[PDB]
């Protein structure tokens, strides 16, 4: 896996297949987390 | 050692694509570990799909290395003008002596 | 991951030509090394392969007995020699690196070298 | 908290049947409404669901495109219509009320209605 | 969409029980919000455990909605003849399209 993509050597990132017709649970969702004096 | 493909496909921008490939005998399965390549004019062929369904890092995620009814395919979820290219398939057989299909030309309307 | 292929030239039919490919940016003797050719106006034709350690070689039947592959793991490169080269064999030859499950087909491709026979 | 389910009858294959469930003793439009079926001698099979406000519907893939859910919040009830009903689809259908985190599975169950296809 | 269970369990009166359930992929966690049901002959299924470990008011406290090594379970601290029933598990997945296991029959010796 020394710089060469192949079997058992995968690129670490994968995109989401977001489409308007892709059910409910496969739709894109916007998430904001507000993590907790000024 | 015969592999065939649909000679050409025309797709409207944003439309889907189904490019197909297969052997004259048996059926295409994961055991053929099918490969798909994309070639633009003046360029070397570039592998998009390897080992049936694994997609390369340089390949747009709009492309999908799916299989059909005993056939290999390279589909698109929405084609763009940038995708105009000749696409090629390669299947393995009894060993590492693969056979390429005739080539399937993809254009965008 | 770069594949540098050369050796293509204008040659006469009935003779022979040795093509070569050098690896750069990756380990040579960990992957299978492929050869593919494309005649202008035509699709891709599978020509040959070789196993990671050179113990096995593979050819498309159409070049069997004419094409030979050898390699040097200390130079990170391989050579393809084609004997009894036909006038019909005008094509760009490409070097490809196979890191897949079986090693039968390449993932990375070089720029190609043109072989013209006249 | 009572779930009253009916509509099961003896029907012919290739036809359709509409089943229904009424809520009593609790507010309908505050919970998710589930459908589960059980063939005699077999375990439970998930069939379908619907969100509290009817904006979303869920089906087990095996009934997708055949089963439809609609509801009337003013009558505290929901309907499940199954088209292209198969001879193999002999089961007791059950109404269940989901008050859990996701609304995906029921906590309260009705008595069930028997659907026989012949 | 595959869920499996141990087909049956036999327990002596007063003995403990470990009924198990799980998915063919990944592992069962609280994110599957697992449910367990009890069905006696002639009766509708009754939910005993919901959302992983929450127990219902009608469920004997002898029952416990615990998780095991990447699996759902319904255990007993001491089974009684009254508990003879078919038990079922249900897991959520990508949405509210849950899958039931094959069913685990519990009898008392």
């Amino acid at each position: 896996c020394n710089g060469v993509e192949g079997f058992n050597c995968y690129f670490p990132l994968q995109s989401y297949g977001f489409q308007p017709t892709n059910g409910v649970g496969y739709q894109p969702y916007r998430v904001v987390v507000l993590s907790f004096a000024t | 050692a015969v592999v065939t493909q649909e000679p050409s496909l025309t797709v409207s921008p944003g439309g889907t694509v189904t490019l197909t490939c297969g052997s004259s005998t048996g059926a295409v399965t994961s055991g053929h570990y099918p490969y798909w390549f994309q070639q633009k004019p003046g360029q070397a062929p570039r592998t998009l799909i390897y080992d049936t369904s694994n997609k390369h890092s340089w390949t747009p995620a709009r492309f999908s290395g799916s299989l059909l009814g005993g056939k290999a395919a390279l589909t698109l979820s929405g084609a763009r003008p940038e995708d105009e290219a000749e696409y090629y398939c390669l299947l393995s057989y009894s060993g590492a002596r693969g056979v390429f299909g005739g080539g399937t030309k993809l254009t965008v309307l | 991951v770069q594949l540098v292929e050369s050796g293509g030239d204008s040659v006469q039919p009935g003779g022979s030509l040795r093509l070569s490919c050098a690896a750069a940016g990756f380990t040579f003797s960990s992957y299978w090394m492929n050869w593919v050719r494309q005649a202008p106006g035509k699709g891709l034709e599978w020509v040959a392969n070789i196993k990671q350690d050179g113990s096995e070689k593979y050819y498309v039947d159409s070049v069997k007995g004419r094409f030979t592959i050898s390699r040097d793991n200390a130079k990170n490169s391989l050579y393809l020699q084609m004997n009894s080269l036909r006038a019909e064999d005008t094509a760009v030859y490409y070097c490809a690196l196979s890191s897949g499950y079986s090693g039968y087909a390449g993932n990375y491709w070089g720029q190609g070298t043109l072989v013209t026979v006249s």
